[PDB]
RNA sequence: GGACCUGGCGGUGCUUCAUAUCCCUCUAGAGGAGCCUGUUCUGUAAUCGAUAAACCCCGAUCAACCUCACCACCUCUUGCUCAGCCUAUAUACCGCCAUCUUAACCCUGAUGAAGGCUACAAAGUACGUUAGGUCAAGGUGUAGCCCAUGAGGUGGCAAGAAAUGGGCUACAUUUUCUACCCCAGAAAAUUUAGCAGUAAACUGAGAGGCUUAGUUGAACAGGGCCCUGAAGCGCGUCGUCAAGUCGUAAAGUGUACUGGAAAGUGCACUU
């Protein structure tokens, strides 16, 4: 499967029209490698449904992608990265859905299929959330998600998914 | 040696340029071929091809320096630079025969003008 | 000796004697004139509209001339070999008029202009010719993925896009020169610092990749093997584009003795295999202009180079067209198609009164110079002969 | 473990000016018409290809029923003369052009790595290279075919179309013709130079498109750079999964809390 090259920060600085290395706000980890490490520690996502969240460059995403996922839906906030991220869905046909909006108001209960929801008491319902987001949207993100374990709602409509 | 590691006597004939031939050198042969209205300029040329090869080759290793061949009327004076490494008596040997080959082959009367000289008069080292 | 007269015919299938004239015979590889793209031209000179003058066709003229006369870099062990019969027969002096003296060409900017406007034209036209030949002897090619090792203004990207653009996705240009890379993206972008590519998915890298992991379509090295410093530097550049080459490798040199040198140690590299377990088993022959494996029979003392006519950028010196003269070897995976292999014109063919001469590499490895006749060989490889040309095929059989 | 030293970045940017070539400005001319050439497409079995080899007998010239070249059919044979071809090769040499390359001494630091300047002066002095072009004002060889790469005969071949590149002619009223050599009468967009006796216009002499001698004689003449020159300041002194057959170019120190933490805030300190 052969995907294009990921983007240096000289590509990603011309992008964002910044024109200097000193005014992004922002940290990217452009090292697919360490993507391949927590993709990795994610489990195995043979034939999984990923939910990634904070796309960004896409080096979370060429990583999941490199799994043999089954689809990988995207939600990205900046429409700058969807550009990039189209040429990925093209390069890899059928496995990248990509989608507008913020994460923190992102309804996943009916993104996916309803024949993935497995009991609460079994195992997790091969679905899968792997995230790389601004920690300032991290933890009000996972205090809403636990919200949602607590009340069985939301992405856990699916069972007991997983999250990285 | 190494690729930037890299990054002889010479007498006075052999250390000034061609550039030189009318500044500093002169002409070896001196003839009237070459002015203008005069012929035969390449018969003259030929000849002195023809002494050059000839006297290297009955002198070997005795010419220090290149021949000067003059000629008046039909005189062919050879004024050569010789080593003094060879026997007066085989030097004599030589001038007569070689004077009297060219002179029945060139039907004039050639003349011969050895000058011989301790070793060679190096001017330089390039 | 492919021509033995009266025993070779002409290689009929397709039926091809019978449905198309002599002047279409399959072997015809010419190229028309190359006209680079407008767009190209356009950006060129609006790039170089800053200084044009008469110091310029000087230097491009000094440029080119450099270029052409530039000789490979001297191994030590060949000084060492000279060094010792220059003292038997001071040495540093005579080693220093008798060699050449090897520099490094930093392409600055303005290096960069001055190469451009001398070889930008040039480089395009040996290049199309390169890929017209892929071109017409497989049409059903259509590859996705490009890369060019030394992409100094992107005249090979340039190229595959004329000819492959309905189907590449992703020229990889690589070139360690900053200002280099700058002038190509500008190109690119219609001579403007500021625009939209007209190419679509060209990557800039300053690095080299090593990895047979990534593998491409076409790896292309056009003039940039005559600009590493030592033979250890070609040797593993070209061992790693062979290991990248997914189908075909396209290396083009100058026309010279130089030249036609390093891409024949470039041939003998690739064909003769050294690693002991690849990632890519499949092994190498070569397409052309090579109807053979066998060392080539010109390397001893000639060369071997072809000609591409094109018609230069418009400028104060380029008014009548010009003949591009360079080295091809296209290396290709795989197996060769088929065993009816033909000889490869590779001097200009002169036709005199009832006879044309043509210098043929053979299939066996071996040059012929065949004077062929009608009456010795037969109507239809005459009139083949007669209409073929330098760089072409001859369709001979048995 | 402590102290110190050399450095090296084949580095990075900027600053000011000398900044001439090159710019930019500015000045003066160069697109239409008719033919001839370059490229492309289309078309033919084929060449709208050439005249030490036609024609013409103003210049030039197109196809000429010249002749060579091409295409389709044939013929000749020991013949021209131990025949005949300009067919190749300078990718044979020579020649002619062109390309590229071409140390010692003396002091200082306690006699450590190490360092050495002040002018109203404080240690410093001494040829090769090339698959190059040229077989027309020139040679020395080598190869080819010899029922044909030789000699003839019968027909055809004589292209079409565009866009652009180039060349030759005439292109006027500040002109043209006569007398005169200047007071008469009749007619009707890129590019090339600039920089002065230059551009433009007009005459003569030569060797037989090239070399020399003259006459008349302009317009513009301001700003800034690339690049060496002259110096100055600063900066700067990469990462990762198993090493590359890896990728790439006001500020601080503590402590406490941190659930909108790519670090923030609170309290106390330092320069
Ligand atoms: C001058 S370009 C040759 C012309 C160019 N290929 C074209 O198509 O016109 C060759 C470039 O290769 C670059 N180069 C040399 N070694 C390289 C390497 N190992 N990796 C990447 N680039 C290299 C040099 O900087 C040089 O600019
Ligand atoms: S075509 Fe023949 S002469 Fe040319 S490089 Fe190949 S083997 Fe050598
Ligand atoms: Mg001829
Ligand atoms: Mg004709
Ligand atoms: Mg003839
Ligand atoms: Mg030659
Ligand atoms: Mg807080
Ligand atoms: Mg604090």
């Amino acid at each position: 499967c052969r995907l294009p090259p990921l983007p240096t920060i000289r590509e990603i600085i011309k992008l964002l029209r910044l024109q200097a290395a000193k005014q992004l706000s922002q940290n990217f980890l452009l090292d697919l490698r360490l993507t391949d490490k927590i993709v990795r520690k994610a489990g195995n996502l043979t034939n999984a449904y990923v939910y990634e969240v904070g796309p960004g460059p896409g080096g979370i995403t060429r990583s999941i992608l490199n799994a043999d996922v089954a689809e990988l839906l995207v939600v990205e906030k900046d429409t700058r990265f969807i550009p990039g991220l189209q040429m990925l869905s093209d390069a890899a046909p059928g496995k990248l859905r990509i989608v507008h909006g913020d994460v923190l108001t992102f309804k996943v209960e009916k993104a996916f299929s309803e024949s993935l929801k497995r009991p609460w008491e079994d195992d997790p319902p091969n679905v899968h959330i792997i995230g790389n987001l601004p920690f300032s949207v991290s933890t009000p993100l996972i205090i809403k998600w636990l919200e949602n374990i607590s009340c069985r709602d939301g992405p856990f409509v699916y069972g007991r998914t997983q999250m990285t | 040696r190494e690729l930037p590691c890299a990054w002889k006597p010479v007498t006075y004939e052999e250390a000034h340029a061609p550039h030189y031939i009318a500044h500093r050198k002169g002409w070896l042969s001196l003839h009237t071929g070459n002015l203008d209205g005069e012929d035969h300029a390449a018969e003259r040329t030929v000849e002195d091809v023809f002494l050059r090869k000839f006297m290297w080759g009955t002198f070997p290793g005795c010419l220090a320096d290149q021949l000067v061949l003059k000629r008046r009327g039909n005189q062919l004076e050879i004024c050569a630079v010789v080593l003094r490494q060879l026997s007066p008596h085989k030097y004599y040997f030589l001038v007569g025969y070689s004077e009297t080959l060219l002179s029945y082959f060139y039907k004039c009367p050639v003349r011969l003008h050895l000058q011989t000289v301790p070793s060679k008069v190096v001017y330089k080292y390039l | 000796a492919a021509l033995v007269p009266g025993v070779t015919q002409v290689d009929n299938k397709s039926g091809f004697l019978q449905k198309r004239p002599h002047r279409q015979h399959p072997g015809i590889l010419k190229l028309p004139h190359v006209r680079l793209p407008q767009a190209l031209a356009n950006g060129a000179q609006l790039l170089l509209l800053g200084s044009a003058g008469p110091t310029m066709e000087n230097q491009v003229q000094t440029l080119t001339s450099y270029l052409w006369s530039r000789h490979l870099p001297v191994e030590p062990e060949e000084l060492q070999r000279r060094a010792r019969h220059l003292e038997k027969k001071a040495v540093l002096h005579a080693l220093r008029k008798t060699t050449y003296h090897w520099q490094e060409l930093s392409y600055t900017e303005g290096l960069s202009l001055v190469y451009m406007a001398a070889r930008l034209d040039g480089g395009f036209a040996a290049v199309s010719r390169a890929f017209h030949e892929i071109r017409a002897r497989n049409p059903a090619f259509q590859p996705q993925t490009l890369m060019d090792f030394g992409s100094g203004t992107g005249s090979v990207t340039w190229a595959a896009h004329s000819i492959w653009g309905q189907s590449l996705r992703e020229y990889m240009c690589v070139d360690r020169s900053a200002a280099m890379l700058v002038l190509a993206e500008k190109l690119l972008k219609g001579g403007s610092e500021s625009g939209e590519p007209y190419i679509p998915g060209v990557f800039f890298r300053q690095f080299l990749p090593v990895s047979p992991k990534v593998q491409f379509d076409v790896v292309v090295s056009a003039f940039s093997l005559s600009e590493l410093p030592s033979k250890a530097d070609r040797t593993e550049v070209v061992q790693t584009l062979w290991r990248k080459t997914g189908h075909f490798l396209v290396l083009v040199e100058n026309g010279t003795k130089a030249g036609h040198s390093l891409l024949m140690d470039a041939r003998d590299l690739v064909l003769k295999g050294k690693e002991k377990s690849p990632l890519d088993p499949r092994p190498g022959f070569v397409f052309a202009p090579c109807p053979h494996e066998l060392p080539c029979p010109q390397l001893t003392n000639l060369a071997c180079s072809f000609s591409q006519a094109y018609h230069p950028i418009p400028f104060s010196w380029n008014k009548k067209p010009k003949e591009e003269k360079f080295s091809m070897v296209i290396l290709a995976r795989g197996s060769p198609e088929e065993a009816h292999r033909w000889p490869r014109i590779t001097q200009p063919v002169l036709k005199r009164p009832r006879h044309v001469h043509c210098h043929l590499c053979c299939p066996d490895g071996h040059m012929q110079h065949a004077v062929l006749t009608a009456r010795r060989h037969g109507r239809d490889l005459y009139r083949c002969a007669r209409v073929s040309s330098w760089g072409d095929l001859l369709p001979v059989l048995t």
